[PDB]
RNA sequence: UAAGGUGAUAUGAACCGUUAUAACCGGCGAUUUCCGAAUGGGGAAACCCAGUGUGUUUCGACACACUAUCAUUAACUGAAUCCAUAGGUUAAUGAGGCGAACCGGGGGAACUGAAACAUCUAAGUACCCCGAGGAAAAGAAAUCAACCGAGAUUCCCCCAGUAGCGGCGAGCGAACGGGGAGCAGCCCAGAGCCUGAAUCAGUGUGUGUGUUAGUGGAAGCGUCUGGAAAGGCGCGCGAUACAGGGUGACAGCCCCGUACACAAAAAUGCACAUGCUGUGAGCUCGAUGAGUAGGGCGGGACACGUGGUAUCCUGUCUGAAUAUGGGGGGACCAUCCUCCAAGGCUAAAUACUCCUGACUGACCGAUAGUGAACCAGUACCGUGAGGGAAAGGCGAAAAGAAC
RNA sequence: CGAAGGUGUGCUGUGAGGCAUGCUGGAGGUAUCAGAAGUGCGAAUGCUGACAUAAGUAACGAUAAAGCGGGUGAAAAGCCCGCUCGCCGGAAGACCAAGGGUUCCUGUCCAACGUUAAUCGGGGCAGGGUGAGUCGACCCCUAAGGCGAGGCCGAAAGGCG
């Protein structure tokens, strides 16, 4: 039974990585929101 | 020019262990700790000057710090770099 | 804590 | 954008009302066109995206005067 | 040990820094690692001395 | 601006043994002082295989609040307070009730 | 300031200092790795790879600096055609990103209410986007009023659930006028006479005050109970200090504080006087904002849903007079009254608290109060946006139980 | 020479309640008269925690299978050694990539974890271990595709190139 999550570091970084968020303004707002909440992990860091 | 002071900081400490001892007595090589960057050229120059010995080749590797479970908390040790330095037929220390 | 160096080490088949 | 380079007219949103007074959002667009104006001071043609009202404004005033105002506005033409 | 070396020329300041880095900083570090050093308070004292000399060099050279 | 210092002979106002005289050895940042033969504690010292093997029960000194000890006058035969005054540009301590300099 | 100290969990080891450069606190400086607007190029963030210019141990190889984009300005170059322009290079100046609310503008719902529902309401609300400030916006009548008069804007209480609007349903809802807070008026569309002539902005000096370290700061003893008293009993003293906190049970007089009186080498905000720089006083004459006002068509805003609908704004098509002129006074006309649009600047009363200090509470006291009193936005869950806990209490003192 | 709270007892009022006291408790409580409420719980397939029931019941995760001797140990069917037996053998063997991130090796310990015991372990604690001019990454080149100086377009954001 193949499950939904099939890990891949390259796909994870290129999809939800820090640079991916900064590319668009919506991603920048995502980072801004999580800085405000004080989350330790801003994004998925390798 | 800060080469002299740079060479005085790349070397951190010698490494003591069973592998270190057997390597010294058999292969005439010293294993020691170096800075995180510590390029092979810098290590070679530092050993030549500070220890006043002749060296043949240097091999470096990076050791990842272990994850330790101290008390109610989880911690990690710092990564460090150790270098194997192969001395020539003339050895001092 | 986080390791960031998943470099490839392919031993010759 | 659909902005006149002379009068500054830009599209404005509004409503359109049916017989039953139903209101749906619409948008009014300026009557923009691309026109080449001959300028004797510089002896060449300048292309401006201007509305019909703006073209009347250019005729009433001088092309040189309008260009000066555009330059003072700070936008290249 | 702060104003004693304030009036020396830049040449001596570089010389004293080199011997501070050379001896009592590298040698003490090797001694401590090998376990032959019992007076560990020298390490911090030497480090602060190196900082003092560097502070003088910056306020001497250039600005 | 500490009224009780390293080398002072003091007396105890309140505690297990009030009125007992002594001399302070050290003061803690938490407003506590250590004196001889005033607050003795029979600590059960465990044995250790290191260089030191005390074993048995050790009669240690327990710190006491600085507020519970007052410097002794040594002339009037009673405890007395401490005040600060400037003399020849230096701040010095003095007693009260016919105050004299320390 | 100082006889103590080397941050905490957290003891130890090795040491510094005790009359002054131990430590600690404050001002001004120095250092300030890498990522991030990231800005030399690239990139899977904390990584990879460079070019040019300055100086150096074996050529080896090193150290530093510069090198993003955009806008403006200046210089040098420079096409299709002579000139020219576009374009290119160089140097300088400014911007870039982040931040809780408040402010202005550009867009703009639905649920719901109407006991259904489409006009309407919800509502110019939520939300998205842009720009600036410590406030912002608005602001010196082409305004009201009533033919009696007031004279910028803004905010609060009335007028008033009134007049009106409205499938005249649900609902929406003024103004005039009055009482207060605070008050300040100017400049260009231009010439002449007189030319620092007031007021402003930027840089020095001096006084005062405040912030950033601090200093002194009064006065209690004896017996009883008790593990220990600050309690009971008896007799005293301080108070421009019984506000608080701590101390072995409840302290004005044990400690830190408190009222009170003082303190600044150095950096700073505020109110004044005195210098410099730059625009700029006062009088005469003239001028006095045109594709605009207004109109037709379609919409929006004014309580006012096109209705008899004034007034304002605008997409589209037209289009005056210019002071012997024009606007408004709720369809419209005449007479009267009032004002002078089509160019701008302007603090005060007003809105909010991410953050700093003090103080307060018929606010909570660990299932409460912030999600978080315990290193919580953590553990943990989710690919991701995101969601999101549980967990406080020995004793006065570890004296934390030798054997 | 003992507050609140807790736990019993005895009186008392038509009631919700009140009063006195034994033991634990260890430092707070509050008359009377007024004032304000987060003011009273048995139910909402209520929310949170704790603890019952079924119950010492089902189950202990491929029907490839174990037996014995010795060793260590407080304790051995499961750990170590030895001799037999059985199972896989295009795999249930040996290698990688992806993905994990010290699970690797040695010493030591058996609380919890292991669906039982455990001296054993991918468990706890400590120490050790990853060596490249030739492998790979990095690097040079490019596919799909992404970004994109100027530029075109778009109320803003932004789209395309």
């Amino acid at each position: 039974m193949k499950r939904t999550f099939q890990p891949s570091v390259l796909k994870r970084n290129r999809s939800h990585g820090f640079r991916a968020r900064m590319a668009t303004k919506n991603g920048r707002q995502v980072l801004a929101r999580r800085r405000a909440k004080g989350r330790a992990r801003l994004t998925v860091s390798k | 020019m800060i080469r002299e002071e740079r060479l005085l900081k790349v070397l951190r400490a010698p490494h003591v262990s069973e592998k270190a001892s057997t390597a010294m007595e058999k292969s005439n090589t010293i294993v020691l700790k170096v800075a995180k960057d510590a390029t092979k050229a810098e290590i070679k120059a530092a050993v030549q000057k500070l220890f006043e010995v002749e060296v043949e080749v240097v091999n470096t590797l990076v050791v990842k710090g272990k994850v330790k479970r101290h008390g109610q908390r989880i911690g990690r040790r710092s990564d460090w770099k150790k270098a194997y330095v192969t001395l020539k037929e003339g050895q001092n220390l | 804590r986080p390791v960031y160096i998943p470099r490839p080490r392919p031993p010759h088949p | 954008s659909r902005v006149c380079q002379v009068t500054g007219k830009r599209p404005v949103t509004g409503n359109n009302r049916s017989h039953a007074l139903n209101a749906t959002k619409r948008r009014f667009l300026p009557n923009l066109h691309s026109h080449r104006f001959w300028v004797e001071s510089e002896k060449r043609f300048v292309t401006l995206r201007v509305s019909a009202k703006g073209m009347r404004v250019i005729d009433k005033k001088g092309i040189d005067t309008v260009l000066a105002e555009l330059r003072a506005r700070g936008e290249k033409y | 040990m702060k104003a004693k070396e304030l009036r020396e020329k830049s040449v001596e300041e570089l010389n004293t820094e080199l011997l501070n880095l050379l001896r009592e900083q590298f040698n003490l570090r090797m001694q401590a690692a090998s376990g032959q050093l019992q007076q560990s308070h020298l390490l911090k004292q030497v480090r602060r001395d190196v900082a003092r000399v560097k502070t003088l060099l910056n306020e001497k050279a250039g600005a | 601006a500490a009224k009780i210092r390293r080398d002072d002979e003091v007396i105890v106002l309140t505690g297990k043994d009030k009125g007992k005289r002594g001399k302070v050895k050290n003061v803690l940042s938490s407003g506590k002082v250590i004196v001889e033969g005033i607050n003795l504690v029979k600590k059960h010292q465990k044995p250790v295989p290191a260089l030191n093997q005390p074993g048995g029960i050790v009669e240690k000194e327990a710190a006491i609040q600085v507020s519970n000890v007052a410097i002794f006058n040594a002339a009037t035969g009673k405890a007395d307070r401490v005040g600060f005054r400037f003399e020849d540009g230096k701040k010095v301590r003095f007693f009260k009730s016919n105050s004299e300099t320390i």
